[PDB]
């Protein structure tokens, strides 16, 4: 069918 | 500069520095308490007389931390003479040794010595480094406790891992009765470690047992003397190779337990299809008891036996093999793609003991 | 958002050969994958065997990924604060073998290969990391 929309990234260092 | 490479076992520890061909310092396991501050290894053995002796390491693995502790403190400080926050470490762990004393070395390194880097291997993979190869499966056998432990590309492979406790205190233990059947006596503290040095001196894998039992009753040709501190002399016949023939027989100890050979076979069998013929091609044998004379032989026999007809196998026992442990962790730690896997004290800081779970396997 | 972006952030520091983030519910499909590769092309099948219920026949059997022969060296996949499943390619001739983990979430399957040399170690926590990032988003 069609996959969930993405969650955001992981905030990075 | 250096990484140190420490390899913890439950009778001998051995330590020294990555590089080196030898380690530096080999001694007992033990830690000594005044019976009514602490003394480890050779020290602790010399005053065993006034002391509590323990052993915080049985069956390859740690059953006391705070004497494990003061092996690694001693281990530092007197044995190596360094200070362990500017070393890399390298420590040696048995197979399938629970996660949680995985957890709790890597806790001691990183928050008790400061250690800068430490990464924990599998003894037998290590061993398999110092053969020269990746894949092979291994037959480790000390003072506490025996493994069969297959290995593809350096990665160990728990599911087909076998343990067998049956190892050479058992057989120290062994001797000294059969000994004490034949009439002379052995049963106290240093008695042991006569028969110990009997052992190591004068025991042997036969071939054929059956054939070696007949050999020794027809003839007195299998016949070897040796004197005690005592002064005193004594001959020792077929105990020669009965006491090493319990590694293939257990009934002998009574054991239920399948024999060396045979936990190969049982360890191998379970194995991806793809791999059995490079394991069947390269056994390693390594360990302390793994140094009697025949016993390559012995396993060369009995596995091509249990083996398909076409199948090669080579049972590789170098003559090194009571420090196959260490030596082959002394040449991963001085790769250069070793440097890649240490666990840096920054990701000990961002993760804490269980990144031990994600990049030491 | 969306999930190439999840790729990219895989690949990013140069370890890794392949990546693919993979929903495991209901029917299974590749949500993002780099192109070209082998992640790309795993079946259900294949995405079954990964998390059904018969967790020893992939010893002796091996598995496969993409086509893609490996062989199992740890299974953690269904345990609680593990999630992964370390393997080893296998392949003929004497060409390169390369470590691969695949963790588990809520919904997705994430899985990564390293390039020659990379130790399964980095994979393993490099993919812990990001479905441990998943999973903290109800993923
Ligand atoms: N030449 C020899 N022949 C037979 N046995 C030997 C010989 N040399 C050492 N051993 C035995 O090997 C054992 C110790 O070996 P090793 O150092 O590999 O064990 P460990 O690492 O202390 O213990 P483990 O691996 O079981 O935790 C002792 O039982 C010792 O008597
Ligand atoms: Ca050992």
């Amino acid at each position: 069918g069609g996959p969930p929309p993405a969650p955001p990234l992981p905030a990075a260092q | 500069v250096q990484a140190l490479v420490i390899d913890n076992g439950s009778g001998m520890c051995k330590a020294g520095f990555a590089g080196d061909d030898a380690p530096r310092a080999v001694f007992p396991s033990i830690v000594g308490r005044p019976r009514h501050d602490s003394y480890v290894g050779d020290e602790a053995q010399s005053k065993r007389g006034i002391l509590t002796l323990k052993y915080p390491i049985e069956h390859g693995i740690v059953t006391n931390w705070d004497d494990m502790e003061k092996i690694w403190h001693h281990t530092f400080y007197n044995e190596l003479r360094v200070a362990p926050e500017e070393h890399p470490v390298l420590l040696t762990e048995a197979p399938l040794n629970p996660k949680a004393n995985r957890e709790k070395m890597t806790q001691i390194m990183f928050e008790t010595f400061n250690t800068p880097a430490m990464y924990v291997a599998i003894q037998a993979v290590l061993s398999l480094y110092a053969s020269g190869r990746t894949t092979g499966i291994v037959m480790d056998s000390g003072d506490g406790v025996s493994h069969t432990v297959p290995i593809y590309e350096g990665y160990a492979l728990p599911h087909a891992i076998l343990r067998l406790d049956l190892a050479g205190r058992d057989l120290t233990d062994y001797m000294m009765k059969i000994l004490t059947e034949r009439g002379y006596s052995f049963t106290t503290t240093a008695e042991r470690e006569i028969v110990r040095d009997i052992k190591e001196k004068l025991a042997y894998v036969a071939l054929d047992f059956e054939a070696e039992m007949q050999t020794a009753a027809s003839s007195s040709a299998l016949e070897k003397s040796y004197e005690l501190p005592d002064g005193q002399v004594i001959t020792i016949g077929n105990e020669r190779f009965r006491c090493p023939e319990a590694l293939f027989q257990p009934s002998f100890l009574g054991m239920e337990s399948a024999g060396i050979h045979e936990t190969t076979y049982n360890s191998i069998m379970k194995c991806d299809v793809d791999i059995r013929k490079d394991l069947y091609g390269n056994v390693v044998l390594s360990g302390g008891t793994t140094m009697f004379p025949g016993i390559a032989d012995r396993m060369n026999k009995e596995l091509t036996a249990l083996a398909p007809s076409t199948m090669k196998i080579k049972i590789i026992a170098p003559p090194e093999r009571k420090y196959s442990v260490w030596i082959g962790g002394s040449i991963l730690a001085s790769l250069s793609t070793f440097q890649q896997m240490w666990i840096s004290k920054e990701e000990y800081d961002e993760s804490g003991p269980s990144i031990v779970h994600r990049k030491c396997f | 958002a969306g999930w190439n972006a999840y790729i990219d952030n895989l690949m990013a520091d140069g370890t890794c050969q392949d990546a693919a983030i993979v929903g495991y519910k209901d029917s299974p499909s590749v949500w993002a994958a780099v192109p070209g590769k082998t992640f790309v092309n795993i079946t259900p099948a294949e995405v079954g065997v990964l998390v059904g219920k018969d967790r020893s026949s992939f010893y002796v059997n091996g598995l496969t990924l993409g086509g893609q022969k490996c062989s199992v060296i740890r299974d953690s996949l269904l345990q609680d604060g593990e999630f992964s499943m370390d393997l080893r390619t296998k392949s003929t001739g004497g060409a390169p073998t390369f470590n691969v983990t695949v963790t588990k979430t809520d919904k997705t399957l994430v899985l990564l290969m390293g390039k020659e040399g990379v130790h399964g170690g980095l994979i393993n926590k490099k993919c812990y990391e990001m479905a441990s990032h998943l999973r903290r988003s109800q993923y």
